[PDB]
This record gives C-alpha cells, structure tokens and sequence, in this order.
C-alpha cells in the first residue's frame, strides 16, 4: 500500500489517475473533501 | 504507471537534460517554481509519467543528475528551470577524468557510483509502476562514455527485463572538438551493445547542417541544437503520455523495431522544420509532412540513408487526423521506393497517432530508422582507431590505470564483427 | 639564504637584514600617530589647548 | 489539571532548560514578558497568577552565578520567579565530593522546600522530570542528592531523568569518569527512567542532515527541547491515542534494574530541502529505526531490542502506522528478544510540531520521536567503565576526593554495582 | 564573588605586576585615574573579581607590593597607571638583599614580614567569598625568593583550604646574571613542593627566543617580556570573569590538571604570537591556533616538550566558536601524536570557551601543561649547585647568618628525589 504518495491535494476534476482516484473523484463530488480532512 | 526514471551524466548529457525538462515542463504547463498552470485537463492527465508531487503540491523531476565535476551543475542550476531539480540527486566528483575512459571507468567510477546507485535504487523501488530507463551522453567525453556505461552494465544486472534507452552522441570526424575519441568511442560501444535494449546515434554535424540547410538561420547555437534534441524526444513518448487513435508505447517500439537482438541502433528524425521567413507560406499537410519525414537530408545522423536498404523504420504523428490518409501515404512512399526496402521483410513501417500535438504546431512528425546505413560511421571509426592504435600514441595512459592493449584488441574485433554481420543482411536475399 | 641579527646594522634604509620588519614598524607607529590625530586625544594638542 | 514539575541542575541542564521553556512559551503563544496578548492546555508548563501573567513550573540549580545571574539579565527576567533562579557561590570543579559531600546541605534544604512550596500550589503533579550533565561535579553531585532526597520525601512518584553522559572519543574534561560512574551508581536505584543524551551523535546527525559544518550547544539544545516537547504534546493536546506520562514505567521496563534508554527524532531536514521530499509515514518510521539516526552513540544491531514507545504528531492515521510497524517487523536487520513478542506502544496526537523563528529545523506536518530500550547498551557502561579502571589502577586524582571528606571504598561497591548491571544486561539477552 | 588577590615582591615580581595592572585596567576600560569609561554592562558586573571600590567611583587594584628597597616601588609609582595601587600596600625595607637567600629569609624577612601579613589578612578578610591566592616572583634573586616563600608558607598554614598559583621566572643557565643564583634557586624552590598548589615556569632566555624567532622585533627590552608575560597570565582567569559556554575556575583547571600531590609544576604557552608582516596576510582559525600552539618553539620555557610525554593538558579558547570543531581538532591533534601523551590516562586534554576575546582580537589561546620534560630545568640546576658545592664557594656569606650545609643538603636532596618520581612516571607502562 502506497496510497496517497503521488496524488496530493486537488480539488474537482478527472485528477491524476494512479491509486484509487476513480474512487476519490466521486466522494469529492458528492461532497467536499475528498480525503481525510485536515484536523 | 508504466514511469520512466531520468538519469544523465557527464558534461553533454547535462546539457541535453537541462533543454529537455524545459520543453517537458512548458508542455505540461509547468513554470520553474513547480507549481502547474496549464488549460487543459490532459495536461494533468498523465503527469506521472516524469514528475513526482512533494507536500504541498509542488513537482519536481525524478532526473538524477551525475558527473565527475561539479562546474557543470553550478552552470545549470542558476539557469531557466534549474530549481526544479532535487537539490539531494546532484551527485558529483572532485577530480575530473579529463577525458581519459580508463579514469572514468575504473578508478574514480569504481569509488563514485555507490552514491548514484543507491539513490537510482531508492526511485526506482519509490515508483509504482517502472517502464525502463533512458540516459543521455556523449561517446566521445571520457566521463560520459566511461561512468554513464558502467551504471548500464550494472543497472541492466538488477533489471534484466526492463526496457532500456540510451542516446549517444557520436562524434564525426569533419567536426572533431576532441583527439581521443576512436579510444573511448570504441570501449563504449563494445559494452553498449552488449546491455543496450535501444541505442539511438546523434550527429552535431547533422543538426548543424539541417539547421543551416532547412531553418536558414545565420547564428546556430548549442541552445537550437538542445531544442531539436529536446522536441525530437517528446514527440517520442507523447503517445505514451497522451491518447491517441493507436497509442505504441516503448516496449512495443521495441519490439516492432529490433529484428535481431544486437541490430539495436537508430536514427531520428523531426517534422516539420521551416524558417521563419518561410512559414506562412506552406500548407501542413499528411503528404508534405511524409515528404519531408523520409527526407535523406532532414535524419539528426550522417548516415545516408539511401545508401543502403532499411531494416524498418517507425513514425509518431502528433495531432488530429485521418488514419486512412496515413495509411495510403505509407503504402505510396513503401511502393514508390521499394529499391530502397529490403525484401524479405515486407511491411516494415510501423505507424502511430497521438491526439494531442506540440503546442504551437497542428500536427507533427518524428521518425525512427533502423537501417544499414549506419554501417559506414562505424567503419570510419574504426579506421581511426586503428590509425591511433598501430603507432600505441595516446596508449600508455589508458594502459597505466589497470588497461592493457588485450581488452583494446577484444573490443576492435567486436566492432569489426558488429560490422560484418551488421552489413551480411543487406544483401541478403529470399 | 638571507640570515637576520648580522653583527652592525645598519637604518631600515638599506637591505641588510631584517629592514622590512623594522620599516613596517616604523609605518604602523606613523600610522597609529595619525589614528591618534584622527581622535583628538594628543597630549600636545591639550598642551597648546591650555 | 495534570502537570509536571522540571528540574534543571548543572550548567549544560539550565543551558537546555532555558531552550525547551524558549520552545515551550513560543508554542502556547506566551510572549517573554510573560502574558498571553489574548488575540487550558498550558497548565501542564504554566499557572496563571491570577490577572494576566505566568510562571513556569521549573527550578534551576548551578553552584556558580555567571549562568543564573545572566539569565536574570537575559530576555526572559520577568518570565521566572526571582527566588526559584537558585545559585551557590562557588563552583563544585569537577568534584563530585565538593557537590555530594561538602557544600550541597547547604542549597538542597532550601531547593527542596522550593520543590515543596511548588507542589503545594498543583492538584494534579504526574511527575518530575529532570535535566542534567553527568560528567560535571554540581550536576552530578546535586542531582544524586535531589533524587535521592525526593525518593524519601514523594517516592512512588515518577521521574524522568534526560542526563547528558560523556561522548566515548571526544570530551572535554579528563576526571570524567570517576563522577560519570559515581552518578550512575547514585542515580541507579532512584531514576525510573533515564534517557542518553551524549552529544557525539548529535554532531554527526546535524553534519549529516542539516549540512552544518560549524554547530555549537544551542542546536543541540534545541534538538533536545523538540524532543521534549514531542515527548509530552500528549499531556496537553488530543490525539486519537492519548498516553499518559506514568505510561512509561508499565510499558518499557521488564526489569526494575534495566531502565537506562536511548532515543531518535525524525524527520531531520533543513529548509531549502524540505520542499523537494515526500515525508511519508512509511519513509519517516524508516528513517527512525536506522542506526545512525539513534539519539546515542551506540549501535543497536549489537543487541536485542526490549521496548519501543513511538509517538506521532500532526495528520498521523493509524493505517499508516500500522503499514509501517508491520515492514518494520517484516524487516530482518532487527530483531526483538524472544519472551517479548508484542514491543510496541504508539501515541497519537493532532498538534503538528511549532516552528521556531530563525531556528534549523523547517516547517513540517508529520514527525515521530521514538524511544527504545535495548541490551546494546552495555556497551557504554563497559568502555566506561574499562576508561575507569585503566587509570583507576594506579590510584590517580584519588587525593582529590579522598581530601574533601569522600571515603576511598566507595569506588569499589560503584565498580561492583556496574559489574552487576552488565552481567544483567548480557544474561537478559540470551534466549529462553 | 570567588576573587582573587595578588601579592608581588622583588623587582621582577613588581614589573611583572605593574604591566599586569596596565593590561587589565586596558581590558576593563579604566583610566589611570581609576575611573570607568567603558563601553560595555559587561564589564562591571565582574569587576569586583580584580578591583575593590572607594569613595568618589573609583576602583582600586587589591594588589600588595613587598621588597627591600624603595627603589622599585618609586619607579613603579612614578610609572605609567601608577596612582591605581594604594600607598598603604607598599612594605619595604631600608637595606635591601643583596642576592642572598638568608638575609632575605631569616634575618629581615622574618622581622618585617609582619606588616604585609596583617595587611593580607586584612585584606583578605574584607572580601566576601576569597577564592585564591596568585604570586609572580623569580627564584633567581635574593629578597624575592625568601620572601615570596616565607610569605606562602605561613599564608598557606593561615588558610589550607584555599589554592595558590605562583609564576616563577627560574634562573636560565644560558643567560646569567649572578654566580650564587642556583643557591637561592634550590633553596626556595625546595619550600614550594610543599605549599604552592599551581607553580608555573617562565625563562627569559625563552622569551627571548619568542621574541626574536617568532615577533621578529629587533631590539626588545624588558617591556615586551614583561607584555607577554602579563597577557599569558591575563589568558587563564578569564573564565571567572566574563560568561561562556563552558566556565572553569582555578580550582577545576588544579583538579583536572594534577594527577598527584607533587606534580604541581607547569610549562604554559600563548597563541596566536606572529611578527608584524603576516598580521594581516594570514587567516586566525582554529585549526591553525591549535597548530601554533602545540609547537615546540612556542614555548615560554627552556625546557624542550618533545623529549618527554604529557601527562595532562588544557586550553582556554577565548572568542566565538564552534564546540564540535574544537573537540575534533584536540582528538585529532591527540592521535596523531600518541607517542606524545602517557597511555595509562585516556583523554588527557581539557578545553574551555570563553565569549570574550581579547582586545584588538578576536581569537586567542592560552595553554596550560604538566610534560615530563620540565626535569631538565631541575637537572641543571641541580647539577651547578652540586659542582659550585663540592668546593664551598661563597658558603661563609650564608652561612653567617644561622644557616648550616644540613639544609643545603636536605634542599638538594629533595631536588633529587622529585627528579626521581617525577621521571619515572615517563617509562611507567600498564
Ligand atoms: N550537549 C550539551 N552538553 C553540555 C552543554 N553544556 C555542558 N554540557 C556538558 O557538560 C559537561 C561539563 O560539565 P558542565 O556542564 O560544563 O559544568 P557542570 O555540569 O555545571 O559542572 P561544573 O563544571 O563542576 O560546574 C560537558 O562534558 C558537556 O558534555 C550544552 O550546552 N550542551
Ligand atoms: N548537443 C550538444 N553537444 C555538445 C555540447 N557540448 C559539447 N558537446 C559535444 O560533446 C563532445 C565532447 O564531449 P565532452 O564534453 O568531453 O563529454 P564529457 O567528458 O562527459 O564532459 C564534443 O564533440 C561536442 O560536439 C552541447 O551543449 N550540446
Ligand atoms: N621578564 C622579566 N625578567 C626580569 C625583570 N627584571 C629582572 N628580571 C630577571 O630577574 C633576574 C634578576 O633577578 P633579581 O632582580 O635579582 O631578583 P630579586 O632579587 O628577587 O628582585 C635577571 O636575570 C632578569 O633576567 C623584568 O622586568 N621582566
Ligand atoms: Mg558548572
């Protein structure tokens, strides 16, 4: 697992394309924040 | 995902990489702080195939930069896009091997690539998805053409079935800036057929000519034959990092390319090139852009290619376009000229089509030849070689740092053969 | 082969031995004489003064 | 509610000291003139006194003025209370009898009613913590005779002593070992835990990472200070584990003798090269476990190891943790004793670490700070004590002590209880 | 505030105080009219350590001057910065000694000692926590080498728990002044095993080889001699007096510097010392002070260190500095001369900072050391006494006034058996 690693912070769009960013894409649309707010 | 990882060593290398990156960067939309400011969506849709993203978003090239001498970096690094480099993969000397392939390769090479090895090592296993490797250098600079064929000896031991990609300058005789080349040239090659996957042949007295010939410009400069280099090498892994009617990666160049294992060497050629006087008066068009593709004049080599008979050549078109129109172009021109096709290979043209062109140009073209022609440059070095090698001048250096005149012998036969069996399938018959 | 402490001596005006030490002495006492110039603190300076 | 009371004795102790209350003042946003500008997680380090400004809950030592009187004159004078800034009035030299035997009574009885005054005004003390320099006659003397004192006076109360031990090739002072076995002995039996903190290795990791070829104490200071303050953010900050001070002395000490531990920090990066690089979770545990990011100058592929407490700060997610916890294990060039299968604690807390103006050390989002208990180290107290013997055979600088009213026996039961201890430690590595 | 104060008898003793007094009143800004006008807080707060405070803001000196002639205290007073001292610590005598031990010793000392004594004590007890006592004498005359010893006898029975320092100019063989001088010299140093805590040696025919090899200055005068000798000792109570990063006072340089009750003689050295052309054309660093300072012909003694073996040494950095710099040159500088250093103590080298460089510097070094060699001094002295013995010359002038051989003979008895202990810890192997 070497998830996160070459995706960083990016809002809307088709993205980067490596790890899981069909599955990130749709999270961030249906709502903000795709992955793990910031505490 | 299918990544490439960047290295260059030695002085032309450096100075290849550092117009390189430059033409990757403003492709991608990248300014020198790293930070991304394209239009299009594709712009960021393969950036993997390059950079990598660091905290906060910012990209940084996974090129690792390596030479014996650290003047060459100092230039560099204050110039256009020199931030962008990883201040940690700067891996330099502290004597020089003044040219001399024997230092280069033996005494401070044996000491200096630990460094450059592990940090290879540590992107290689960091990056998900490995495609292969390409380097960058010259076979007439001692550093180069000694260190920069030691790390392809033992990167291809610890990777045997990845691709691997080599650009070598050679020298040409008409333009010699250096007296030791046949030496270093030919102990080079010996080990570069030996582990290269592909090896493309670079000509400066090429460019120069095509620069005077075709652009008509008065002043050339080192900074235009970099540029020609630098969209030369985009133009071949844009199908790789965009898509296209039929993409072609480099494992599929490789193997539509290479019929045996040894006959590994190309020649490259760009498209279109015209002046700036001239531009508003030509048409871009399929026809003319093939025309001016398979031009004898317009390869970056000195071979002529219509001095013997192609194994089989390959061309990227970048931009929009009909298939079928390439396609009976190709049929013409493979027709047209069948003298100059050997015959029992019919059908060696591989073709293929990327969606998105250079920016500022509708369409584009890049050729990759794999021919019999190049048979004559080394023939050539090797009558320098020999020159050099009957009187033993210039010998006692390279035999005083551990060589000896056996492993000069070894490798001049090899050569030799090279050319033999290289020049055996161009009259053969079916 | 230029040896010091030779016997006689002579000024720093000739080249005996040892000149350039004695002369750049010399300079820097003229040069710390001008630095006392500079900050008024000569003593003749208050002699006349009173 | 839940504070600690910091003890700072001998001059290398208040030279870190007045670093880690510069971090933490700077951190709880507290200007040195001692009030918040106002444009409950500080009671851990300060109580308020009432209407706007705040003291420190810590107590300086030093037998000789010069520090304590400069930092009177320092940026901090109205931070401290004036009469908790205790000073003697001549220097122990080196002596461990001057500081044990002949001038201590008279600065201890009023340093522990200080001790006593302080713990009145708190309701929830969890410990102490303590800081000082071993091969220095006050700092060693005094902090003997503070711990033991306070072992009689509180006793089952914890304590944390970060004691800066003699490096094994550089140093500064020749009598170094006599009083650096002498503390040892002392501080034995009355420490819970004690934590190394030679300065050999902080050389070689600041010339290595931070590419500094001219460092002084005050990057070392500062390291130590951000070690701290990693150490206990969990007291004062929330966290998806919180860990308590008193665990420690449940979670890293299978044996009451074995006690002594050795640290590391990561990252470790300067600030021009901070941008170019990943600062994973996986890549900053990897960098923690290697050899020559170890806080001591010992090596730990030398032995097995017994206990490991890593604490994370900042964007830290479990799932990361436990990725890299099970390469770790994974991972053949460490191994663990055999009768300690499970040997990991981990805390987590959601504060990223504070950055200090002008400081070395860059803006970062994720760090750890890892501390471990190993057999290995017996190496020190071995090449120690063999330091000791070799010029204690023939009885040299023996009239210096033996002079100030110190026995001459002592020496041979501090020999034995050495002796004792390394035999522990290299029975306690072998297999069951 | 741990202070010291100074006694100083015999003309040597008085100029080598007088030029002292002028150094320190320099660094500590104060005019001869006792008056501070300096520019520094941090020159104040520790003025108490040297300088007692009067009616009108004034400071004075607690130094107390002792002979038998008036001749050299009205030369003192009449000299540059005389006002500083009080006329009440003038004792001297109306007669004088003319270079003989038992007049100085016996006879006069013991009836006008009593003066000076009560003014000490007095003196002594006025200030609040007294750390030390320092004496600055030769052993090479007559009032000062009985005074100075009487004086530290009983003032060392007065107060046992506290340390004295004593700087001995030691009669060199080499450059003579009086044919009785090895008398004296055994005869007092004889009583100095026993009381003085920290002897440390100075020659004048060192001093002037310091002078003359290294400041290259062509005609010194005792004024250059008297300047080195006050800045050596200036160099060793700095740490009392300004703040650093690493403080050492008298008593931890005794207890890291003396290994045994009777091996409390010391050889100390200065840096950096160079003539008047390199003052500006070289570079002050650290690797090149610790180069300095560690040579041989650097030395303020006759004695040659590199015919013996150190026991123990230490320096006192003065300046800005860096820590890890400072610990690696004194390894390396340990390592590479192990043949140097006595192998049954390890790390035999102490290092102190101080903040505070001297003026018009802005880095020095002044070094302290306890070397095998010293017994050299001793050997011939001991041998001229011997030989001038065997015959009885000029014994009548001594013993006319209570004195015996018997004592003369224990003197050189003593003389022989600390050469005997002091030597065998040379080849003394574990
Ligand atoms: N890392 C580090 N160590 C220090 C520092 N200051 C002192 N030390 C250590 O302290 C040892 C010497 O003792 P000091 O601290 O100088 O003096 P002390 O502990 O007060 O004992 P005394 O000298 O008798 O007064 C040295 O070996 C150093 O290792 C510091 O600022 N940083
Ligand atoms: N394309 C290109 N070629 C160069 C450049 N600089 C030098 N060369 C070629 O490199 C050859 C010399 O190589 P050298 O500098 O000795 O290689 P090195 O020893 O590795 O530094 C010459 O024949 C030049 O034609 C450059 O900036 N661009
Ligand atoms: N360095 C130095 N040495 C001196 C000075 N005055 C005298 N001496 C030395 O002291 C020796 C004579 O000592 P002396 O005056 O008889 O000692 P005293 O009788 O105790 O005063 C001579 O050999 C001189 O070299 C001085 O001002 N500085
Ligand atoms: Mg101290």
């Amino acid at each position: 697992t070497t998830l996160e690693s070459y995706n960083k912070q990016l809002q809307k769009g088709q993205g980067t394309l490596i790890g899981n960013w069909w599955e990130e894409r749709e999270l961030r649309d249906v709502t903000g924040i795709g992955r793990s707010a910031h505490n | 995902m299918r990544e490439i990882v960047h290295i260059q060593g030695g002085q032309c290398g450096n100075q290849i990489g550092a117009k390189f990156w430059e033409v990757i960067s403003d492709e991608h939309g990248i300014d020198p702080t790293g930070t991304y400011h394209g239009d299009s969506d594709l712009q960021l849709e393969r950036i993997n195939v390059y950079y990598n993203e660091a905290t906060g978003g910012r990209y940084v090239p996974r090129a690792i930069l390596m030479d014996l001498e650290p003047g060459t970096m100092d230039s560099v690094r204050a110039g256009p896009f020199g931030q962008l480099f990883r201040p940690d993969n700067f891996v330099f000397g502290q004597t020089g091997a003044g040219n001399n392939w024997a230092k280069g390769h033996y005494t401070e090479g044996a000491e200096l690539i630990d460094s450059v090895l592990d940090v290879v090592r540590k992107e290689a296993e960091g990056c998900d998805c490995l495609q292969g490797f390409q380097i960058t250098h010259s076979l007439g600079g001692g550093t180069g053409s000694g260190m920069g064929t030691l790390l392809i000896s033992k990167v291809r031991e610890e990777y045997p079935d990845r691709i691997m990609e080599t650009f070598s300058v050679v020298p040409s005789p008409k333009v010699s800036d250096t007296v030791v080349e046949p030496y270093n040239a030919t102990l080079s090659v010996h080990q570069l057929v030996e582990n290269a996957d592909e090896c493309m042949v670079i000509d400066n007295e090429a460019l120069y000519d095509i620069c005077f010939r075709t652009l008509k410009l008065t002043t050339p400069t080192y900074g235009d034959l970099n540029h020609l280099v630098s969209a030369a090498m985009s133009g071949v892994t844009c199908c790789l990092r965009f898509p296209g009617q039929l993409n072609s990666d480099l494992r599929k160049l490789a193997v539509n390319l290479i019929p045996f294992p040894r006959l590994h060497f190309f020649m490259i050629g760009f498209a279109p090139l015209t002046s700036r006087g001239s531009q508003q008066y030509r048409a871009l068009t399929v026809p003319e852009l093939t025309q001016q593709m398979f031009d004898a004049k317009n390869m970056m080599c000195a071979a002529d290619p219509r001095h013997g008979r192609y194994l089989t050549a390959s061309a990227l078109f970048r931009g929009r376009m009909s298939t079928k129109e390439v396609d009976e172009q190709m049929l013409n021109v493979q027709n047209k000229n069948s003298s100059y096709f050997v015959e029992w290979i019919p059908n060696n043209i591989k073709s293929s089509i990327c969606d998105i062109p250079p920016k500022g140009l509708k369409m584009a073209v890049t050729f990759v030849g794999n021919s019999t022609a190049i048979q004559e440059m080394f023939k050539r070095v090797a009558e320098q070689f020999t020159a050099m090698f009957r009187r033993k001048a210039f010998l006692h250096w390279y035999t005083g740092e551990g060589m000896d005149e056996m492993e000069f012998t070894e490798a001049e036969s090899n050569m030799n053969d090279l050319v033999s069996e290289y020049q055996q399938y161009q009259d053969a018959t079916a | 082969m230029h040896n010091y402490n030779v016997d006689r001596k002579y000024q720093y005006n000739c080249r005996i031995g040892n000149w350039s030490e004695e002369w750049e002495l010399d300079e820097y006492k003229m040069k710390e004489y001008l630095k006392n110039k500079e900050k008024q603190k000569l003593v003749s300076t208050d002699k006349e003064d009173r | 509610m839940r504070e600690v009371i910091s003890i700072h004795v001998g001059q290398g102790g208040i030279q870190v000291g007045n670093a880690c209350w510069e971090l933490f003042c700077l951190e709880h946003g507290i200007q040195p003139d001692g009030q918040m500008p106002s444009d409950d997680a500080f009671n851990t380090f300060f109580s308020e006194t009432g209407a706007g400004k705040h003291v420190p809950r810590a107590v300086f030592l030093d037998l000789e003025p010069t520090v304590i009187d400069e930092v009177r004159t320092g940026t901090y004078r109205q931070l401290f209370h004036p009469e908790q800034l205790i000073s003697g009035k001549e220097d122990a030299a080196n002596n461990f009898a001057r500081g044990h035997y002949t001038i201590g009574k008279e600065i201890v009885d009023l340093c522990l009613d200080r001790i006593r005054k302080l713990a009145d005004n708190c309701t929830g003390l969890q410990g102490f913590l303590v800081f000082n320099s071993v091969g220095g006659g006050t700092g060693s003397g005094l902090g003997s005779l503070l711990l033991e004192r306070l072992s009689v006076d509180y006793g089952k109360k914890s304590k944390l002593g970060f004691t800066i031990y003699p490096s094994p090739q550089v140093s500064t002072a020749v009598v170094e070992p006599y009083n650096s076995i002498l503390s040892t002995h002392s501080l034995l039996e009355h420490t819970d835990v004690a934590v190394m903190l030679d300065n050999e290795a902080i050389y070689d990791i600041c010339r290595r990472n931070l590419d500094i070829e001219r460092p002084t104490y005050t990057n070392l200071n500062r390291l130590i200070a951000q070690v701290i303050s990693s150490l206990t953010a969990s007291l004062r900050f929330d966290g998806a584990l919180n860990v308590d001070i008193t665990e420690f002395q449940t979670n890293l000490v299978p044996y009451p003798r074995i006690h002594f531990m050795l640290s590391s920090y990561a990252p470790i990066i300067s600030a021009e090269k901070a941008y170019h690089e990943q600062l994973s979770v996986a890549e900053i545990t990897n960098s923690a476990f290697e050899p020559a990011n170890m806080m001591a100058k010992c090596d730990p592929r030398h032995g097995k190891y017994m206990a490991c407490s890593m604490m994370y700060r900042g964007d830290v997610v479990p799932k990361d943790v436990n990725a890299s916890i099970a390469t770790i294990k994974t991972k053949r060039t460490i191994q663990f004793v055999d009768w300690c299968p499970t040997g990991f604690k981990v805390g987590i807390n959601y504060q990223p670490p504070t950055v200090v103006p002008g400081g070395d050390l860059a803006k970062v989002m994720r760090a750890v700070c890892m501390i471990s208990n190993s057999t290995a180290i017996a190496e020190v107290f071995s090449r120690l004590d063999h330091k000791f013997d070799l010029m204690y055979a023939k009885r040299a600088f023996v009239h210096w002590y033996v002079g100030e009213g110190m026995e001459e026996g002592e020496f041979s039961e501090a020999r034995e209880d050495l002796a004792a201890l390394e035999k522990d430690y290299e029975e306690v590595g072998i297999e069951t």
